[PDB]
């Protein structure tokens, strides 16, 4: 019969999968807001089109979620230690990967509103990094989901 | 105008909430005559108002999704009926009391014939709302509905690219690729929808311990790499179609990218000798074109799984936002309830405003910009023009 | 008594949320409908002998509902009072 | 006071209409019924002697059950009946009660302010849009009722219930009715609805004359 | 409690259809119809599909629905 | 219509000096034309009529002074939403007086 | 089995979700604190509105504490091993989440307390942006909430 | 007969891949991003070719999600301990791989780009620092792909 701590990785890919992502969407929405805020003081009207980073670092936290919600649903007493396994890599695999996706969106948003304070014509290409920077989050959700639902 | 709320409300979907943003939205246009003239710095209240118009039509698709999704603030509405019966797992069935009183969460299946009524005729049944397995089924419904919105969505912003092309007359750019475009996108990802869309209305319940696994299949059947044990083929021929669907797909990345550059080194080069045309620049542009359509494809493909991501979220946000705020004020013994629900609904409607409505609803916004500014407009709106400022008596302000 | 205009404003609003949403939560009680049913406070005790002993209860959150949505339309009534004022 | 006018065409076809439909109401809304039979099972013993069940106008028979026997060990089944017929006939006293009223209204209108009913034609014109929505209404309901009774006939029908238990598909069992439902007073309920959707698009012409339509 | 999956498809194909096809030559003769048939077909391809995607998604499913005891003894009662 | 965008075209006007004021006035009025900047080579003080945008400026100067101090009391400004389009003649000097 | 250690995963769970979310807390209670006593030297009059960061943080040790009393009723001295590790599992995943959120609502109300002292047009901007570092804390808070009650 | 702990290798060989492949992109992303932004206060004109660094570090994170699901598809329960392997060489082969490719074209781009805005000269150069610099990540995926079909 399959083993009685099995349950226990699959457990730690739900809450890993929730808490890496919510360390990517913190740091980066504590970046972006740190730059939002030293953009204010000069361009005002740029704040409400200068949240969009903040709106993208959540994203991460969402994608984390959507794991951590899946793998928790999945979860059962009898789990094989195999399921187990998949389901940690898949937390991890989404996790980590949108904390680097936050560390991305975090340092881009702040570098970026800051310039498009002084040169509006970087938003355009702020956003383009931004999406560059979630798509990292992107795939480790689809490799999150490959693992989990296989 | 109407894909940007569509969309927002496949994110946003929740009838009550609908109920809630149709309401401010009336209010806003109803009001617009007062609001117009009061004129002041509130950037909020002041851009809202300015995009009213969207809020209105958001409002209003969110209701519509919400009844699809079955939804009211986290609970559904049941008014057709369920099709999920329980008295046959009895009658039919071989439960009893003490299959019940033995089992805690215990279990459902339609295998026996008077379990399942059919679907529910106006979205999704209500049973799932009290059903603990209930996102095991919505969440593949949901990237499953993700799937297909994003690759119509993509196929209609690839078929739109052909009106531009026959106008401006660029003759290279129909035959290479749009028609490449196109026959790449139905060919890899609209496959994908046909398969989505046979599973559905092909494989049953009385197939259930063998049916296969969509991603699976459609990742293999890239690798061309059919296995012959443990999950079955989905449909006769597949091998045969699938091998010739990738194989046109291969083909068509040396279609889209040679031959333009050949062509026009043709017939800006070859001829005119027997501005000035550049063929290592011209390779490297249509290369990169090539490159980034199908790379844009898979990412782009992947992307609209934001859908079902946000749903998710918003789902699971006003289920716990009900289930431990108003919740409390429901579940107490004692007839001071009343007053107790009164309080704790204060705070239900304060958080809801903060949370769903403003943050995820902002959220549902900024994605479908995102959405429709790349992984829609890609396909055919290039958008490098001036905005007309005419003189034109702006000075009333 | 006296207070700021937006802030009558906002209390009419909720007041109008609330009993609306509250009437409705009350009805539906009343009607003994199944989807809310993780919310009324029976015991395990009270599965028994048959539908009435929790048809019961969900009356009782039903009145419990109704109470509140009367709560909020007296405040409704006094934020209409109070804008009047403003 | 213009109390001659309830003697007239139309205050008399109003005076109907507001008899019919409550005596509608009286015949369908009032309406609790019983079910009963009887059963020797293949061990005397087991008999279930005497069945007893009830039901409500409404008609949401599927959450009505009684005990059946099972004939094994005495043990019992818990039978419940078949199908709900709200539709027909909730819909059908729903209508009655909504003409019910209306006429009550056209009756305090005509005896007391019928010139403001005949200025420029308004009231006959609003009663002409009653009338021409009420023939809609009794119409469609009186349809969907008739069907309704007929069904709750069926499900209701002891030997139909009889036929639906088992307890006839195994050997040594025998089955019977010992009550079938009152039907009187349903078959008024639905007479009453043709009579009054006759009425109603009757009293078309009725009106007529009196918007200058005629 | 049978849904026959041949009423609901008739009943709302026709309805979106009509809206989407019928309806565009019903806005009448004027600047704003452009935008107004875009918005008809549209909104007719969008809640048509949304719709149908979620009717078909139960469409013979594979598995059934799980349920607390409690919720099990209720809805037995409740529910056809 | 929103379809796509509205066929557009240049044009060049040769108007005499006295003329150009009214029709810049009646183009203004009209609202569908952008004008461009033939003479960007030569800065924007630098050219005929800104000592005409000078005084004008002066007036705007004058009239949101006299508007800051009408903030200051309690009389409303009116709010009639009058548009005339300002003739050619010298109004200017009767409305600096 | 059930082995007789099987309750220190589920009261590592309980410590966790209340003291990863207290010290998220006391992060966003800090940095907020040192930023409106930066601010109130000059602009006095905006302390009560800049004091909200310091009530998103406490939110966040709410979220901690509700978690954490959830897992402490839940716990029991026959508690299965499996249900150990979900109560370990939602500790974390509301205990780290809420730090994750803490330190957001910490930089971001320092910086945007900062910043509207200089410019009150930021303070609405400030409300978003911490209105999405707390959502962190609530994803937290729901998949908590799924894995002790699964 | 194969362990019960065989596909723990394989489940981190895919997470690996797919982690640190992300991590190199967001660093690849992240740096080129502050380039840009920085770039682009004087030079606006330049965004649409200076993004060109952070395609070449979103094909790191396209490297690492193919070879992640190449893993993930191979996942079984019996997975012999030999495959499990190979499957977790693959995975370290290109995660770190792509690792050091990013970070080579995150520190390239953001110095190229830099200097094409003083030195319109430096873009083909970038463009060849670029490529040597990413294809690393090309080998590391040669490798992991022998290693992980093997």
């Amino acid at each position: 019969n399959n083993p009685e701590y099995s349950s226990f990785f699959g457990v730690m890919g739900a809450s890993s999968a929730m808490v890496f992502s919510a360390m990517g969407a913190a740091y980066g929405t504590a970046k972006s807001g740190t730059g939002i805020a030293a953009m204010s003081v000069m361009r005002p009207e740029l704040i409400m089109k200068s949240i969009i980073p903040v709106v993208m670092a959540g994203i991460i936290a969402i994608y984390g979620l959507v794991v951590a919600v899946l793998i928790a649903n999945s979860l059962t007493d009898g789990i094989t230690l195999y399921r187990s396994f998949l389901q940690l890599g898949a937390g991890l695999s989404v996790g980590l990967s949108g904390l680097a996706a936050g560390f991305a969106i975090g340092i881009v948003g702040d570098a970026g509103v800051r310039g498009t304070a002084q040169q509006p014509r970087l938003f355009v290409g702020m956003i383009l990094i931004l999406i560059f920077a979630e798509v990292l989050g992107l795939y480790g959700l689809i490799v999150a989901l490959i693992l989990s639902t296989k | 105008v109407i894909t940007f709320p569509f969309l927002f409300a496949v994110m946003f979907g929740d009838f009550g909430h609908g109920i809630l943003m149709t309401l401010f939205a009336v209010w806003m246009v109803l009001r617009e005559s007062r609001i117009l003239s009061q004129k002041n710095e509130n950037e909020m209240f002041s851009m809202v108002f300015s995009g009213r118009y969207i809020i209105l039509l958001m409002g209003l698709f969110s209701i519509y999704t919400g009844l699809i999704y079955n939804d009211c603030f986290s609970k559904s509405l049941n008014i057709f009926g369920s099709s999920w019966s329980v008295r046959p797992m009895f009658t039919i069935g071989n439960w009893t009391e003490e299959t019940l009183l033995g089992s805690s969460v215990l279990q459902l299946n339609p295998a026996i014939p008077g379990v399942f009524g059919g679907p529910y005729p106006f979205g999704i049944d209500p049973i799932w709302n009290i059903a603990t397995n209930k996102l095991t089924f919505l969440n593949s419904f949901k990237m499953k509905m993700s799937v297909i919105l994003g690759i119509i969505h993509m196929l209609f912003g690839v078929s739109l690219s052909l009106f531009n092309h026959i106008y401006f007359k660029k003759p290279l750019n129909i035959y290479f690729g749009f028609i490449p475009e196109i026959i790449f996108m139905s060919s890899l990802f609209g496959y994908l929808v046909i398969l989505i869309f046979y599973k559905w209305t092909a494989y049953d319940a009385h197939s259930s311990r063998n049916a296969p696994s969509l991603l699976i299949h459609f990742i293999n059947m890239f690798l061309f790499s059919y296995p012959e044990s443990g999950n079955a083929m989905l449909y006769s021929g597949q091998k045969g179609i699938q091998c010739f669907l990738i194989v046109v797909a291969m083909l068509c990345v040396p279609w889209m990218l040679l031959f333009k550059p050949l062509i026009l080194r043709h017939q800006y080069l070859r001829k005119k000798h027997l501005e000035v045309f550049d063929f290592g620049d011209t390779m490297v542009h249509q290369a990169i074109h090539t490159i980034e359509y199908c790379l844009g494809c898979i990412s782009n493909t992947a992307s609209y799984l934001r859908l079902w991501a946000l749903s998710l979220a918003h789902a699971q946000l006003s289920e716990v936002l009900w289930t431990m705020v108003i919740h409390i004020g429901l579940h107490v013994r004692s007839l001071a309830g009343g007053l107790g629900l009164f309080f704790i609904f204060a705070a239900f409607a304060t958080l809801t405003v903060a949370i769903l409505l403003i943050m995820e609803g902002l959220s549902a916004f900024l994605h479908a910009l995102r959405l429709h500014w790349v992984e829609f407009q890609n396909k055919f709106y290039t958008g490098t023009g001036f905005k007309f400022l005419p003189f034109s008596f702006e000075h009333i302000r | 008594l006296c207070c700021g205009p937006k802030l009558a404003a906002c209390g009419i609003v909720l007041s109008a949320w609330g009993v609306i949403m509250l009437i409705m939560l009350g009805i539906f009680f009343n009607v003994h409908s199944a989807v809310l049913i993780e919310d009324v406070p029976f015991t395990e005790k009270d599965f028994e002998n048959g539908p009435q002993n929790i048809y019961n209860l969900y009356e009782q959150v039903s009145y419990n509902c109704f109470i509140a949505a009367g709560l909020y339309l007296l405040l409704g009534g006094f934020s209409f009072c109070q804008v009047r004022l403003n | 006071g213009q109390f001659r006018v309830v003697k007239e065409p139309l205050g008399f076809v109003k005076v109907l209409q507001w008899v019919f439909a409550i005596f509608a109401f009286a015949t369908c809304g009032s309406y609790t019924g019983e079910l009963r039979l009887s059963v020797e099972c293949a061990n005397k013993t087991e008999s279930a002697l005497n069945i007893e069940v009830e039901f409500e106008y409404p008609f949401r028979l599927h959450q009505v059950y009684f005990d059946a026997p099972s004939c094994v060990k005495g043990g019992t089944t818990k039978i419940f009946l078949v199908g709900d017929y709200s539709s027909s006939a909730e819909f059908f006293v729903t209508v009655a009660v909504f003409a019910f009223l209306y006429s009550m209204g056209a009756l305090a209108t005509y005896i007391f302010l019928q010139n403001k009913y005949r200025e420029n034609n308004k009231g006959p014109m609003m009663d002409f849009l009653a009338t021409a929505v009420f023939a809609f209404m009794w119409l469609v309901s009186s349809s969907a009722w008739a069907k309704g009774l007929s069904d709750v006939k069926m499900a209701t029908d002891p030997e139909n219930i009889i036929k639906e238990m088992p307890m006839c598909r195994q050997t040594g069992n025998t089955c019977k009715e010992l009550r079938d439902p009152v039907t009187s007073g349903l078959n008024t309920s639905v007479v009453f609805g043709f009579l009054n959707l006759v009425l109603w698009v009757g009293n078309l012409w009725f009106v007529f004359k009196e918007t200058g339509w005629a | 409690t049978a849904h026959s999956f041949a009423l609901p498809v008739i009943i709302f194909t026709t309805f979106w259809g009509l809206i989407g096809i019928a309806g565009p030559w019903f806005v009448p003769k004027g600047p704003n119809r452009g935008v107004i048939i875009t918005m008809l077909v549209a909104t007719a391809v969008c809640c048509y599909l949304f719709w149908l995607i979620a009717i078909l998604a139960q469409l013979n499913p594979l598995f059934g629905p799980q349920l607390k005891n409690e919720t099990i003894w209720y809805v037995r009662f409740l529910w056809e | 219509e929103l379809f796509r965008s509205e066929e557009m075209t240049l044009a060049q006007l040769f108007l005499q000096s006295e003329a150009a004021y009214c029709c810049v006035s009646e183009l203004e009025e009209l609202g569908k034309v952008q004008f461009r900047d033939l003479n960007p080579d030569v800065n924007v003080f630098q050219r005929k009529f800104v000592n005409e945008v000078r005084r004008c400026e002066e007036m705007d100067r004058k009239l949101r002074f006299v508007e800051k101090e009408i903030r200051k009391a309690n009389i409303p400004i009116m709010d009639t939403g009058e548009n005339p389009e300002v003739p050619f003649p010298r109004d200017m000097i009767d409305l600096e007086a």
